[PDB]
């Protein structure tokens, strides 16, 4: 099996700049009948993946003028002009050269913007939920970035680890920023037992802990 | 318009089989090269098992001997017969065409979710999301929607059945001891609420789950 080593990981660019991504394979990829079947995959959060290069060069008509494939041997490159911020995603090497045909493990584009402060906001649970003894407490930390964020929560004032749930959209092409859900869940009679509850965030748009909070009351 | 639709994505236990079927449209498949690819959960693409023109077969090492791959010509219908599923084989399948000695790939479906687990099927609670009281008093108001406990996935959550786009973030669920769980906020101009209506759609077709919660202002 010819394997594929993808190289960046993680590619963050500032919005403008150029963006190469390179792909490796462990052995020769020439066909027998002659060709070179490299190919370069694109996916879109949300999306199919969808051809950019084939052949090694060949960029697949619809697609964009400033994508470029390139190279031979063992070394493959794809090259972004001037990256747009719909260019975010998963980026994927591909040969069909030697059966079994093989991907390589993907990179995924990140774009680089400014600094913006996540909009939190919190939720009791429902009256529907209570009435069937479950308690979710919810909070959202949306449009931030940079990715990396810290979230804690705090029944009156102590801090509470167990049954929280956390997840991330993917980047937003449209703004360049993550948003965050963070759920607290406990049973009605748990939370019942206590007034207080808080949000509790970290990022580095802010010195301080960023702080939502209500009481039961 | 190139188009290519998979249908029979579904839970199966260990063990077990299932069926995927993909329509061709805008195009004829005798000529074309034709596959199925996967994703896995781990966002790992891999290739399944083709067949050319010529009515060729190709099959990835893992597959082979379970999956049989096939077209009809006549009505333009590409499947896949999988056997002795694993739980390595819970993915989204994505068929795909090719152009012959060129491209593998120039054309993707939008996929079908295959899940292959002994977990049970479980229909989600839906609860609807109100501001607090300061989370209210603003330019923007932001509203959630909360789905909890289903299986498998995947889930549909619309805003006013679909009218309402901008401003979402729906979130990717996370699975926790057999069970998924999902969010979605939604945020609008304090003069959009209550002002008008804000309802969450929530479809889940493995339960046959079609269900609406409204948000209405809280506070007893």
């Amino acid at each position: 099996d010819v394997l594929l080593t993808q190289t960046p990981l993680s590619l963050p660019v500032s919005l403008g700049d150029q963006a190469s991504i390179s792909c490796r394979s462990s052995q020769t990829i020439v066909h027998t009948n002659g060709n070179t079947y490299f190919e370069w995959y694109l996916q879109k959060p949300g999306q199919s993946p969808h051809l950019l290069i084939y052949k090694v060069s060949n960029r697949l008509s619809g697609v964009p003028d400033r994508f470029s494939g390139s190279g031979s041997g063992t070394d493959f490159t794809l090259k972004i002009s001037r990256v747009e911020a719909e260019d975010l995603g998963l980026y994927y090497c591909f040969q069909g050269s030697h059966s079994p045909w093989t991907f390589g493990g993907g990179t995924k584009l990140e774009l680089k913007r400014a600094d913006a402060a996540p909009t939190v906001s919190i939720f009791p649970p429902s009256s529907e939920q209570l009435t069937s003894g479950g308690a979710s407490v919810v909070c959202f930390l949306n449009n931030f970035y940079p990715k990396d964020i810290n979230v804690k929560w705090k029944i009156d004032g102590s801090e509470r680890q167990n049954g929280v749930l956390n997840s991330w959209t993917d980047q937003d092409s449209k703004d360049s920023t993550y948003s965050m859900s963070s759920t607290l869940t406990l049973t009605k009679d748990e939370y019942e037992r206590h007034n207080s509850y808080t949000c509790e965030a970290t990022h580095k748009t802010s010195t301080s802990p960023i702080v939502k909070s209500f009481n039961r009351n | 318009e190139l188009k290519l639709v998979e249908t029979g994505g579904d839970l199966v236990k260990p063990g077990g089989s299932l069926t995927l079927s993909c329509e061709a449209s805008g195009f004829t498949l005798r000529t074309y090269g034709m596959s199925w690819v996967r994703q896995t959960p781990q966002m790992r693409l891999e290739w399944v098992a083709s067949i050319s023109y010529g009515g060729l077969l190709y099959f990835s090492d893992s597959v082979k001997g379970r999956f049989t791959i096939s077209r009809d010509i006549v009505r333009n219908i590409l499947t896949l017969q999988m056997s002795r599923l694993r739980s390595e084989d819970t993915a989204i399948y994505y068929c795909a065409r090719g152009t012959s000695f060129v491209r593998y790939f120039d054309v993707w479906g939008a996929g079908t979710t295959v899940t292959v687990s002994s977990a049970k099927t479980t229909a989600p609670s839906v609860y609807p999301l109100a501001p607090v009281c300061g989370d209210t008093t603003g330019s923007s108001v932001t509203l959630g929607c909360l789905v909890k406990g289903y299986f498998p996935e995947p889930v549909t959550l619309t805003w006013n059945s679909g009218s309402l786009s901008s401003g979402v973030h729906t979130f990717p669920a996370v699975l926790q001891s057999d069970l998924y769980t999902l969010s979605s906020s939604v945020t609008v101009t304090s003069s959009t609420w209550p002002s008008q209506s804000i309802t969450c759609n929530v479809a889940h077709p493995a339960s046959s789950t079609q269900v609406d919660k409204k948000i209405v202002p809280r506070a007893a």
